[PDB]
């Protein structure tokens, strides 16, 4: 935080030897570590908890300061309802102050954290999962706060919300299932979630979106009427 | 009419002038005129006929004006708020008070004056139109409040009297105006029946709190006003009851009328068993939900401890002892107080002098209660109320360094650093005017007389740890938190003073001594201290 | 649509008020104690976030050291 390129911020540039940006190996040691001392599950419980808040900000403060790339923020924010109490209150400044920065870089980085997680459940659970209980209902409460934060302001929240939807269209059209190509797209129950960003679009960033949706979707699995296709008819009728 | 309460002109002197001038014609009309106004001053817009009910019964008028209701949003004139209701509410009461002190003991204390108006206020109180139900208790109450002072009055001419008849025409004189005394006395006293039986019996325990608040508050008046008549459980009771009420308005309207009787308590014998009989509830009310209550709760314990120092026992005490650790400054002040005047009341300079056994007090309560380990919190809830006792140092360093005199025993090594700990918390509350966090908002413009104590206390302060303390750090130099605790002055010293008073061979002493802490102690906060301090 | 807020309830019946009388035990609470410590003092001095992101993870006590981590800081 200190060596870093701020120290010329109306400052001397006479100091411009010593800015010092750091690697992609370190970048990752440090999330490494956030993630396996930080986030984990008397007079002890309130020292851990104080220590760890003090470092949970600590490199909440690089990512906010643009030392280290944003992206590195998704596992962050994967974690907001699981640690409401515990670290809560400091993501929620994080988000706040990475909204400022950068807003469509922060649209992906929340939308990478939502598609981290469901990959989560696919890695163990199964792609037959319950689809109506469980974790699958806390992604969708995630997603629901992680829409009201983007609020509009409509200073350019159309193009953050609209990148935010093509991010999921071309995660949810990414790998066709090896079944056959008569059977519903790989990764589509994802619409599902994605339905809680469409009141964010306007009317006509809503048919915008739809149009590219027709880039993946074709006229006969449009009329396909099934269960196993009940996510897309949600997320068409989010659209409309 | 209604326009003067209605434009806020309604008024006592002015008014009772208009009504004497009225009363000069007749009192024939004005009554009708009386009741017509005072209909319409609740905000409806009904009539007056000459015989709207002459013949009939007046009560009949209630549906027959509540028709011509003129309704434009639910507000009377009391609740509409705004300068509607502040002059209103405050005019209100003079007409009242006009017409009875005008009655003079007469009119009213004669016919057909105040029997009329009782008939009006009474069916008023029961019409369950918002218009009536709320503004007759304002009034209709009130007017009971109105008179008590008037029969007060009677009771001091009879004493006058009394002594006048102690001891002809002049003795049959004596005779008549007794007689009258007497006649005039009972009328007035059924007159008083009336409201508390009809007016006052069933509208305290009303639905909507607002007017069991003014039930409430003119019950506390009364008892100020009255303390022979209206001191009685027959009347000592209903505050009682409604000390359970939901809501929070009632519930101190009710302390606070209870509180008035124990302000300037007359030491009134039934009182004290009233104060026993609601003691449990008296005390639990200390922890009441609205940190607006329990103040005032707790202020009238200490009222009650005053003078009747036996209600209370050693776990009722306690209890309110504890809350001194409290968060709300508000309510922690006045646990300060209670135990100020419970239990901190009670060789000018030395361990043998004054402010000792009660500092030596403190130190014991810190030691027993064991909710905290640090004293911030208890010196502050005293620092308006107890500003003697943890503000002479002088007796507090004496107490750590002079030695045991024979005959008294020395205080252990725990009771010495608990005594180390309040020392630096009084000497940090002394120096840096801001209380602890968490009560206090933590940014203040000091005042002058702030600034003044600020700078006398930093430089007693100065003047007296600067050489006390080298001796301190030579005697607790082997103690861990003693010496991190005794580290922290040297940051509350005015250091201007060390100059300016060839105190030099001492900041020498201070020196030698940290460095023999530092090449002694290896803790991770001694060392800290150390540096910070240098 | 005469808007008299007029209701049949204008008393309180005798049963609630002995069960008001009786159940005193929800409208009392519980004690608010403050730190009952010094380090929980401190927590809660610069626990805030706002002081979490304005202060240095390793303390710097100088004023001097302050500056130069502090001057980092950018709206």
């Amino acid at each position: 935080m200190i060596f870093s390129h701020q120290i010329m911020s109306g400052g001397r540039d006479m100091l411009e030897p010593l800015v010092y940006t750091p690697d992609s190996s370190l970048q990752s040691e440090l999330l490494s570590f956030i993630l396996d001392h930080v986030f984990i599950e008397e007079a002890s419980k309130i020292e851990a908890l104080h220590k760890r808040r003090n470092l949970l900000a600590a490199f909440c403060k690089l990512i906010v300061y643009t030392v280290v790339e944003m992206n590195t923020a998704a596992d962050i924010f994967k974690q907001y309802m699981k640690y409401y109490n515990d670290y809560g209150d400091i993501i929620k400044e994080t988000m706040s102050k990475t909204r400022q920065i950068d807003k469509i870089q922060c649209a992906k980085t929340l939308i990478l954290s939502l598609q981290q997680l469901f990959n989560e459940m696919i890695q163990e659970n199964g792609y037959n999962f319950d689809r109506s209980s469980s974790t699958f209902s806390g992604i969708k409460e995630l997603a629901r706060r992680f829409a009201l934060t983007f609020g509009l302001d409509q200073l350019k929240t159309r193009e953050a919300i609209a990148m935010l939807h093509k991010d999921g269209i071309e995660f949810a059209f990414k790998e066709p299932n090896p079944q056959g190509e008569s059977h519903p797209p790989l990764n589509l129950a994802f619409l599902d979630i994605l339905s809680e960003f469409s009141s964010k679009l306007l009317r006509q960033d809503k048919r915008t979106v739809y149009v590219y949706l027709e880039k993946f979707m074709t006229f006969q699995m449009s009329l396909r009427r099934e269960d196993v296709w009940l996510p897309l008819m949600s997320y068409r009728n989010s659209l409309l | 009419l209604f326009e003067v309460v209605k434009m806020g002109k309604s008024a006592m002197q002015s008014v009772v002038d208009d009504w004497i001038e009225s009363y000069k014609h007749d009192r024939d009309i004005a009554l009708l005129d009386l009741i017509n106004f005072f209909i319409q001053c609740s905000g409806c817009k009904g009539v007056v006929t000459a015989e709207m009910f002459r013949h009939m019964q007046n009560s009949e008028i209630i549906r027959k004006m509540t028709e011509e209701f003129d309704e434009d949003s639910g507000d009377y004139p009391l609740t509409m708020a705004g300068p509607q209701w502040k002059k209103f509410k405050s005019s209100f009461c003079e007409f009242i008070g006009v017409l009875v002190r005008q009655c003079q003991y007469s009119i009213i204390y004669d016919e057909y004056m105040m029997d009329t108006v009782i008939s009006l206020l009474t069916g008023l109180s029961d019409s369950q139109v918002r218009a009536f139900r709320h503004t007759s208790t304002l009034a209709a109450m009130k007017l009971m409040t109105a008179l008590v002072n008037v029969a007060l009055n009677l009771s001091i001419n009879m004493d006058n009297t009394q002594r006048q008849y102690e001891a002809n025409e002049r003795l049959e004189l004596l005779l008549q105006k007794r007689k009258e005394l007497q006649e005039n006395q009972d009328e007035i006293e059924n007159m008083m029946n009336a409201i508390f039986k009809g007016v006052f019996v069933h509208r305290y325990r009303d639905a909507i709190a607002e007017i069991r608040a003014i039930c409430i508050e003119e019950i506390g008046i009364w008892m100020k006003m009255y303390s022979d008549a209206f001191l009685n459980d027959s009347y000592l009771k209903y505050v009682g009851w409604t000390m359970h009420d939901k809501q929070g308005e009632v519930r101190l309207k009710c302390l606070t009328a209870l509180q008035g009787l124990y302000y300037n308590k007359e030491l009134n014998s039934k009182l004290e068993l009233f104060t026993s009989r609601f003691k449990d509830r008296i005390v639990s009310m200390t922890l009441d939900k609205e940190y607006d209550v329990a103040v005032q709760a707790i202020k009238l314990l200490t009222l009650v401890l005053q003078s009747s120092e036996e209600v209370l026992t050693a776990e009722d005490c306690e209890n309110v002892y504890h809350l001194v650790y409290s968060a709300h400054r508000p309510v922690a002040v006045a646990a300060g107080e209670f135990l100020y005047k419970k239990l901190f009341s009670r060789k000018r300079r030395g361990r043998q002098g004054p402010n000792a056994n009660l500092v030596k007090t403190l130190v014991f309560f810190f030691l027993e209660s064991e909710l905290h380990e640090h004293a911030a919190y208890l010196v502050d809830s005293m620092w308006d109320c107890a500003t003697e006792l943890l503000k002479d140092w002088e007796c507090m360093n004496s107490l750590l360094l002079e030695e045991p005199l024979s005959g008294e025993e020395a205080l252990t090594d725990r009771q010495e650093s608990a005594l180390i700990e309040i020392m630096l918390c009084t000497i940090r509350q002394a120096a840096e005017c801001h209380p602890p966090v968490g009560r206090g908002t933590g940014k203040r413009v000091l005042t002058a007389k702030e600034k003044k104590t600020q700078l006398d206390d930093r430089t007693k302060i100065t003047e007296l740890f600067a050489v006390a303390l080298p001796q301190l750090l030579a005697k607790y130099s082997v103690d861990a938190e003693k010496v991190t605790n005794l580290l922290q002055l040297p940051q509350y010293f005015d250091l201007e003073i060390y100059t300016t008073g060839r105190l030099e061979k001492h900041l020498d002493a201070l020196l030698r001594q940290i460095r023999n802490i530092v090449e002694k102690h290896t803790d991770t906060d001694v060392l800290e201290a150390c540096s910070k301090t240098y | 649509k005469r808007k008299l807020i007029v209701d049949s309830v204008k008393e309180l019946d005798s049963k609630t008020i002995r069960a008001q009388l009786s159940d005193y035990s929800d409208i009392v609470t519980t004690l608010d104690l403050a730190p009952p410590t010094k380090k929980l003092m401190m927590w809660k001095e610069t626990g805030g976030v706002e002081k979490l992101f304005s202060l240095p993870a390793q303390p710097l006590w100088n004023n001097r050291l302050l500056k130069l981590f502090t001057r980092c800081l950018t709206p």
